[PDB]
């Protein structure tokens, strides 16, 4: 529906 | 060209003014161009897509769009009906899962297999990338956005969903890449739009059909649906030799309609993706 997912930045 | 009772974002797009239904755009399409939508994965085999869709990177069990985001996204960058530069090619890199979800270590990979993957692909317009996906602020991600920018691709990152400013979620605070907005139908930022400084441009956002997976369609709103609007007006103009992957950013936000959208925050831009297409 939107956007997406996050956290950690390898 | 002209495609008649088009979604009303691609005819947004050919327009000074809202509220008409033919897009017009130059014949070309975005052919030579390519397009690497880094989100859920793209059904190639969707009709709409007519045979100019690959997936060529996932970082999941399967290539497969088990989401519909990915698709959907895709077919606003280039399908025959939906899609904004309807000749380009399409390139599928899955760093979404099929409920829409990445670790940031995954985006990040995606996004430097792209800059290493398109010195491989014949796409003599130019590259682009268009990323419908965020989070919290991340200085990795947004490194590797603009990694990704500098090895010669033009970068388009949703602003986000969240009505505020962008300058706290990752990649729409990196200011290399091009940062969009979501606009609707009446020229109303999108309720949910993030807005700030960084944003670069605004596009079609709200009410947005497009490509869906098993082969059907439907609409759905985000910044995530405005981003590949500037994703496919960049491969547009760069196959027209308008602009390149470097200045495609801010020659768009150059030649973008001024002043006509309304909410617009005190310290954002008022510019609404525009592709100056006079017949």
């Amino acid at each position: 529906k939107g956007e997406a997912d996050a956290l950690s930045l390898d | 060209a002209a495609q008649t009772n088009a979604p009303w974002g691609l005819a947004r797009i050919s327009s000074t003014s809202p509220g008409t239904s033919t897009y017009y755009y130059d014949e070309s399409a975005g052919q030579g161009s390519c397009v690497y939508v880094i989100d859920t994965g793209i059904e190639a085999s969707h009709p709409e897509f007519e045979g100019r869709a690959q997936m060529v990177k996932t970082y999941y069990y399967s290539s497969r769009d088990g989401n519909g985001h990915g698709t959907h996204c895709a077919g606003t960058v280039g399908s025959r009906t939906y899609g904004v530069a309807k000749k380009t090619q399409l390139f599928g890199v899955k760093v979404l899962d099929d409920n829409g979800s990445g670790q940031y270590s995954t985006i990040i990979a995606g996004m430097d297999f792209v800059a290493s993957d398109k010195n491989n692909r014949n796409c003599p317009k130019g590259v682009v990338a268009s990323l419908s996906l965020g989070g919290g602020y991340s200085s990795s991600v947004n490194s590797a956005a603009a990694r990704l920018q500098s090895s010669g691709v033009m970068v388009a990152v949703a602003a986000g969903n969240n009505n505020a400013d962008a300058r706290n979620y990752s990649p729409a605070s990196e200011p290399s890449v091009c940062t969009v907005g979501a606009s609707d139908r009446y020229d109303r930022r999108s309720s949910f739009s993030n807005y700030g400084s960084v944003l670069d441009i605004f596009g079609p956002g709200t009410s947005i059909l497009s490509t869906w997976i098993g082969g059907s369609t439907r609409s759905i709103s985000g910044t995530s649906m405005a981003t590949p609007h500037v994703a496919g007006l960049a491969a547009y103009l760069m196959t027209l030799g308008k602009t390149t992957a470097a200045s495609a950013c801010r020659y768009i936000a150059d030649t973008a309609n001024k002043g006509d959208l309304s909410n617009i925050p005190f310290g954002t831009v008022n510019l609404l993706a525009y592709n100056n297409y006079q017949a």
